[PDB]
């Protein structure tokens, strides 16, 4: 199929790619050579961004993960039907865009709570 | 022939009310707005698009139906009896004159 | 800064006159195109014509302007120059100098600044 | 039921935006010198049901070659000669209506204590008179800036060069052929490289670039605004032959210790103007389909052709890059005629072409580029895929419409090498309701 | 309550922040622009040092874990009180300060022989 | 007590603006005891 | 500004070497004037110099 | 070198000097 090429396909159809699409987040001073410096700066920093938050969550070392945070109605109130099998992923990311920072700062709250917990419960 | 056309040429207001300028776009487009006083270069008052010009206090404000734009004054304040032009790209208008 | 406006003779038909304004290197160099404008006493504005002020390509409002008015731009010295030649009486009117700085594609030509303006007179 | 936050890493999304892109290649060349090669060739993915607005006016990718043609010409340029010592009065007559001088000048040599008299031959619209003696020349561009000869090592040849986006960013290609330059484009694709672009540097006429796929396709930003350029992209080529038939001799000198300044030497021979030939029947051709397509943004009027009047020499002329040499040809032979709605369709045109060899591209301000001589005699030729036009005002209700060459502005040829691609950035992170906590 | 706002807080306590403080580990050569350049660069490697040492230890991926090292006598005879309770972690860093190699170099040589040992009888 | 106008090393101006700031690192990784293996 | 005082410091008040550094808590108002009608004049000293 | 004399108990100079222009000669 190749990267991105799931983009047109359904968000459950499209989990076929998501390993693909995680693989392009990774590959003298002169002119070009300042530029090609500064590049691989930038293309570092930008994956670990990615792989602390997931660090955070329970996520790191998956593409699929679940925390304990409820989905509820001002998200969506749309069946699974009409999420997963009648749109894209760029259609629902925008849908939801507005709650990207409310959903993700629940899952780090509640990811710390399900951690501090599980620990204290061992440690106990 | 002719790209521009100016409405209604003259008014007279007392302070306190509402102007309403106008010209008609020959094969449309957008529609912008200069202001003159005698002895005075012109300045503009409004963006072809309607957003306002810098420099005006909210005073000035119109749209465009179809292919005629309208302009109003706000409360005519004192100030703002001048002519007033029409500008659509390479055209000029006629020119509207306030009165009281 | 207001253009500074020059000119303001009196010549005689058949002759020509030479207008120039001027600006500060901050506003030259923030300026994509600089037009020419007329006002004869009583008939309203007139378009003449406009220069580019990196390439110094120019246009008109009127074949006849373009037959008898050359138009250019300054680099080094913050100038524009309207040189008109073959004057006669239908050509007194007050002449302004003026900006456009809105490298805004499709939103239309826009004046932010006009200079104080200049009067020329024909007359045997 | 109820639902849960599920997350998913690796979701093919993306946002509109602005990197930094680096080089790719398939001679000391400027541009190619010290950069890194393509892959062994691009991959293309169809992004079936997607579609997304481009905007050719507002490509940022365009910005970028801007400034990194500056950027590489400059550093090639900064260590080679400067001419100061040069910036003598020059005394001489002409060796084609006086187009050539041979003038000597008097210049101190490495040696502090001796001074050297020497000669030079100059083209003529490289100087200008001193003090009205009819005899005495100076460099035309001396008095205010500081003019460097360019090494004769480095080549100008502009070897296509691939634009690459970095981790965590792609390319994406509208492939609708017929494309207007904006707005929403319904068959597109991700790319990891742009086609190699030729850093061409040109004025009216677009040398060697891509050509349309169905139709000469005419983009404007607005067709009305007649301030604005009128890109031309043709589907077929019109072939130009340029030649400079004058076997020339390279003579240096030194200007100081290690300072090597090249001049054109002894002329072999006789002096001839340069000349472009271009194909009559393809030129004919090529123009009338060209009105065509201009017919159809206007409402049906006669179309005439003609020459601009005014700009710098390097704007009302059509000029290019051609061995190394810089070339003004006269191209008001080119756009003169006027075609009409009930027309349709054998020899050679022919451009005489002037030379000059102190040039300033992009316009630096206090500094000048002299190119060297070039020795034997120069050949070149292009192929023309485009135009830079624009549109006489004044001309509503006059029953006609009007083109002249426009151009100058290196940007605008650039926005058609680069029409077809837009930069967006990779978000792989991201949520949806589950049905498991 | 922010970062390092629990650094007065006993050690016990401050278990509340460990999210809060990993979050503060991540985020043209003019005389700025260089700087910038280097302190990018720095804030990566020392990112990466830490999750190197932690994805040693069987830790990456949690915030807490624990190995098969005892603590002894000579590090601390206090009870847990007069360490969890009684003490912040400034404190204890300190106290313990002399057994910072000892301790990792017992963590890493326990858990080279736990991953060890652990895959061998799953091989066998 | 006699004073006089003194300063001319720019660090001493310096040194009142960044008064009452110092640099530190983070160190977020350490050991304690537990209950638990 | 100081908050609530002048502060006065010094590494070592003892030490007649070292700078005292005297923080106010209130500022002084100093209006500094040119009052000369100057005209900036250029000349060149090279090629675009 | 300058050449001058004071245009406030001679603070201010005007000078004049012999400089090569950006002509060599
Ligand atoms: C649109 O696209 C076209 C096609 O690419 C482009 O035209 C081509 O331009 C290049 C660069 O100017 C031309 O290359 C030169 O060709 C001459 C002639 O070579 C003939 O003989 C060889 C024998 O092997 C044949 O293979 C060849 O086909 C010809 O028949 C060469 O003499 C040139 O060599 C010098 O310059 C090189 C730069 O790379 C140096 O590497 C080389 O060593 C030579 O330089 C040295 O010797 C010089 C002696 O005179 C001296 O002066 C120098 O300082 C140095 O010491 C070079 O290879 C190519 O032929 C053109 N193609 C055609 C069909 O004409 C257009 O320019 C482009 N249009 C625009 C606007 O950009
Ligand atoms: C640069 O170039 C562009 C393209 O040529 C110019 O764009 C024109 O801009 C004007 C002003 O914004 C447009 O005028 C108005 O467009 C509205 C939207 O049109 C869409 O929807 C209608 C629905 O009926 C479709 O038919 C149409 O094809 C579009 O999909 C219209 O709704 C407006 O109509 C008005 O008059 C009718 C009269 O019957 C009323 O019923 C309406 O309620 C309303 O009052 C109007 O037409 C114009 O259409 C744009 N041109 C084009 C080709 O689209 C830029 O203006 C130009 N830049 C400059 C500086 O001039
Ligand atoms: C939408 O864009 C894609 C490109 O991204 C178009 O697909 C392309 O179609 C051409 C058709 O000529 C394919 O060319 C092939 O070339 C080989 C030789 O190299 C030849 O043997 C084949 O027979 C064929 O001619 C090209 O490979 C293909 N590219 C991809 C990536 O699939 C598609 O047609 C466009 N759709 C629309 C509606 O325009
Ligand atoms: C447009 O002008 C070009 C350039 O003059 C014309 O092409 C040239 O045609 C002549 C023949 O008339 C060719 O001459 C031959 O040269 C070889 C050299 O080895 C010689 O052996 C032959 O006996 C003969 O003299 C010339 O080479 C050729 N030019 C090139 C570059 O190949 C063209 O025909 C003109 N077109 C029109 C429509 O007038
Ligand atoms: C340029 O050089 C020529 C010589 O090549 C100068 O002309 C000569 O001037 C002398 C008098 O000084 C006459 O006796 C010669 O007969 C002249 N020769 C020729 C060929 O005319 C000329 O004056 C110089 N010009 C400048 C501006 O320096
Ligand atoms: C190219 O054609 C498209 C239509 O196929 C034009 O799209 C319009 O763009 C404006 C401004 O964004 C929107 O308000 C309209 O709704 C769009 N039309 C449609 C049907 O969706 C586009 O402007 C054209 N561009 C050029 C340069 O001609
Ligand atoms: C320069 O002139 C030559 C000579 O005519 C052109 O070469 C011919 O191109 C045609 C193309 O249809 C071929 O059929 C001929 O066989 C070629 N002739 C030879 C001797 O090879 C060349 O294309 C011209 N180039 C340009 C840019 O005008
Ligand atoms: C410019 O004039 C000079 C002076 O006559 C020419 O140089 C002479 O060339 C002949 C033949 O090669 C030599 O015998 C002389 O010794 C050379 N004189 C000097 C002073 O160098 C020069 O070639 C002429 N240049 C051109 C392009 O015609
Ligand atoms: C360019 O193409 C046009 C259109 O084919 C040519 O027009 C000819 O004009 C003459 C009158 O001057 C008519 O008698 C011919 O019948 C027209 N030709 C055709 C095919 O209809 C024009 O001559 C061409 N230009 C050049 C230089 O060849
Ligand atoms: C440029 O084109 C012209 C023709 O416009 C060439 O000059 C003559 O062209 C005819 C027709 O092709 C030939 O029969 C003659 O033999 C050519 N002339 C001469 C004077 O010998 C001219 O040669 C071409 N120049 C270049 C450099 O290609
Ligand atoms: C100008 O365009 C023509 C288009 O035909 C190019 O000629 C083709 O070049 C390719 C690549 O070398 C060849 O595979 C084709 O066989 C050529 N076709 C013909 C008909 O000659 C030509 O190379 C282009 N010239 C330039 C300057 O790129
Ligand atoms: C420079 O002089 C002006 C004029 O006296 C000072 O401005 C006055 O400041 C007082 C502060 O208590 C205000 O109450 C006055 O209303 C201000 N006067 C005007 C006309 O605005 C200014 O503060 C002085 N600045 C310094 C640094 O000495
Ligand atoms: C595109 O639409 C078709 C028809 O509804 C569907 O089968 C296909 O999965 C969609 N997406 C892609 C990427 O092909
Ligand atoms: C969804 O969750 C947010 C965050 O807790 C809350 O503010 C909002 O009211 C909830 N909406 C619904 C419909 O339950
Ligand atoms: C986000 O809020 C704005 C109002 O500020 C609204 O116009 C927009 O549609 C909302 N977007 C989403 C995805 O809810
Ligand atoms: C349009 O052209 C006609 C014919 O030359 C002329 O009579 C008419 O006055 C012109 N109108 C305008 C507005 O230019
Ligand atoms: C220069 O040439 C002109 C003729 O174009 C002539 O009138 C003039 O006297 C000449 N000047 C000198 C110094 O030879
Ligand atoms: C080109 O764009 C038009 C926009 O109206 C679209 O209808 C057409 O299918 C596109 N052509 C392609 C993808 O070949
Ligand atoms: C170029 O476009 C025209 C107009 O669509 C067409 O008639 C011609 O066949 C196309 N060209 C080539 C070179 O095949
Ligand atoms: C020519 O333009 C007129 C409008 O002035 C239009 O009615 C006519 O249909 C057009 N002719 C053609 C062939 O398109
Ligand atoms: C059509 O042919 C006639 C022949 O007399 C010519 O005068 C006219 O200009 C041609 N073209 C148009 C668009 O009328
Ligand atoms: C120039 O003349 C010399 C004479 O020795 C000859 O060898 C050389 O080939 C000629 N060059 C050209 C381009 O004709
Ligand atoms: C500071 O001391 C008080 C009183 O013993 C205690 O309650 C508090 O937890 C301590 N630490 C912090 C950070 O407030
Ligand atoms: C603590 O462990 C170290 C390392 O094995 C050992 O050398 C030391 O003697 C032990 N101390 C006590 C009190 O057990
Ligand atoms: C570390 O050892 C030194 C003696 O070398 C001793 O003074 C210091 O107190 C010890 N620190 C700790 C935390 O045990
Ligand atoms: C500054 O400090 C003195 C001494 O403590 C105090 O009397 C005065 O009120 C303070 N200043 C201001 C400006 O309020």
């Amino acid at each position: 199929l190749g990267f991105l090429g799931a983009a047109g396909s359904t968000m459950g159809a499209a989990s076929m790619t998501l390993t693909v699409q995680a693989r392009q987040l990774l590959s003298k001073l002169t002119v070009w050579g300042i530029k090609q410096l500064q590049a691989r700066v930038l293309a570092v920093e930008r994956y670990l961004k990615d792989q602390q938050l997931l660090g955070i969550w329970g996520c790191s070392g998956k593409l699929i993960c679940c925390t304990a945070v409820p989905w509820n109605a001002s998200w969506s109130n749309k069946s699974l039907d009409n999420i997963w099998n009648n749109m894209t992923w760029m259609e629902w990311e925008k849908e939801i865009s507005n709650y990207t920072n409310l959903i993700y700062n629940l899952i780090e709250e509640s990811q710390n709570q399900q951690e501090k917990n599980e620990q204290e419960l061992l440690e106990l | 022939e002719i790209v521009l056309t100016q409405s209604p040429g003259t008014l007279s207001l007392s302070p306190g009310e509402t102007a309403s300028l106008s010209c008609t776009a020959a094969s449309y487009g957008h529609m912008t707005w200069y202001q003159k006083k005698p002895g005075q270069p012109p300045k503009l008052l409004i963006f072809a698009t309607s957003k306002r010009a810098s420099g005006i206090p909210d005073r000035f404000s119109g749209s465009q139906f179809g292919k005629q734009y309208t302009l109003t004054i706000t409360r005519m304040e004192p100030e703002d009896f001048a002519r007033y032009y029409c500008q659509q790209l390479e055209f000029f208008g006629q020119g509207t004159r306030l009165e009281i | 800064v207001q253009l500074v406006q020059s000119g303001s003779g009196v010549k005689k038909p058949g002759a020509s006159v030479r207008v120039s304004c001027w600006t500060s290197e901050d506003i030259f160099e923030r300026t994509e195109l600089i037009h020419w404008v007329r006002q004869a006493p009583g008939q309203g504005l007139e378009w003449i014509g406009w220069v580019k002020t990196v390439t110094g390509a120019v246009n008109f409002g009127s074949p006849d302007f373009r037959q008898r008015v050359s138009l250019t731009r300054d680099r080094d010295l913050f100038t524009a120059h309207m040189d008109i030649r073959g004057l006669t009486q239908g050509d007194t009117a007050t002449y302004f100098c003026a900006r456009q700085k809105f490298y805004t594609g499709g939103q239309g030509w826009y004046f932010d600044l006009w200079g104080r303006g200049t009067l020329i007179v024909v007359s045997s | 039921e109820e639902l849960w936050v599920t997350v998913y890493y690796g979701v093919p999304v993306w946002k509109e935006a602005t990197t930094t892109l680096f080089c790719a290649s398939d001679r000391n060349v400027w541009a190619t010198h010290a950069c890194v090669p393509t892959d062994p060739s691009p991959q293309e993915v169809v992004l079936a049901n997607v579609t997304e607005n481009f905007n050719m006016w507002k490509n940022n990718m365009v910005e970028q070659m801007h400034e990194d043609i500056i950027s590489l010409w400059d550093q090639s340029l900064k260590p080679c000669v400067k001419l100061t010592p040069l910036c003598v009065t020059l005394n001489c007559t002409d060796l084609e209506k006086g187009e050539i001088k041979n003038c000597s000048f008097n210049i101190t040599t490495s040696v502090r204590d001796k001074m050297q008299k020497e000669y030079a031959t100059f083209y003529k619209l490289d100087i200008v008179p001193i003090d009205n003696d009819n005899n005495s020349y100076r460099l035309i561009n001396c008095n205010t800036s500081v003019i460097t000869q360019a090494c004769p090592k480095v080549s100008f040849e502009p070897i296509p060069i691939h634009y690459c986006a970095p981790a965590g960013f792609a390319i994406l290609k509208c492939n609708n052929k017929t494309f207007n330059g904006t707005g929403p484009c319904t068959n597109v694709s991700t790319v990891q490289c742009t086609h190699g672009i030729r850093p061409v540097v040109s004025t009216q006429l677009l040398l060697n670039g891509s050509l349309a796929e169905e139709e000469i396709v005419i983009r404007s930003e607005n067709f009305t605004d007649n301030a604005k350029t009128i890109i031309v992209q043709l589907n077929e080529s019109v072939e130009i032959n340029c030649t400079r038939p004058n076997n020339n001799t390279r003579k240096s000198i030194h200007i100081g210790p290690g300072r090597w300044f090249y001049t054109t030497g002894q002329i072999i021979g006789n002096i001839r103007q340069a000349h472009c030939n271009i194909s009559r029947a393809k030129w004919n051709n090529t123009l009338h389909k060209i009105v065509k397509k201009l017919r159809e943004q206007f409402r049906n009027k006669t179309i005439v052709f003609k020459q601009s009047s005014g700009g710098d020499p390097e704007i009302v002329m059509h000029s290019f890059n051609c061995g190394g040499e810089f070339f003004y040809c006269n191209s008001t032979q080119l756009f003169n005629s006027t075609w009409y709605g009930n027309e349709s369709s054998e020899g050679n045109i022919t451009l005489p072409c002037r030379i000059k060899q102190i040039i300033n591209l992009w316009q630096e301000v206090g500094k000048a580029m002299y190119a060297p001589p070039i020795g034997g005699q120069i050949r070149c030729s292009s192929n023309i895929t485009g135009l830079l036009l624009t549109r006489d005002g004044g001309n509503n209700n006059i029953t006609t419409e009007i083109f002249r060459p426009g151009g100058g502005d290196m940007r605008d040829n650039w926005r058609s090498e680069l029409y077809k691609y837009k930069v967006v950035k990779i978000e792989p992170l991201g949520v949806a309701p589950t049905k498991c906590k």
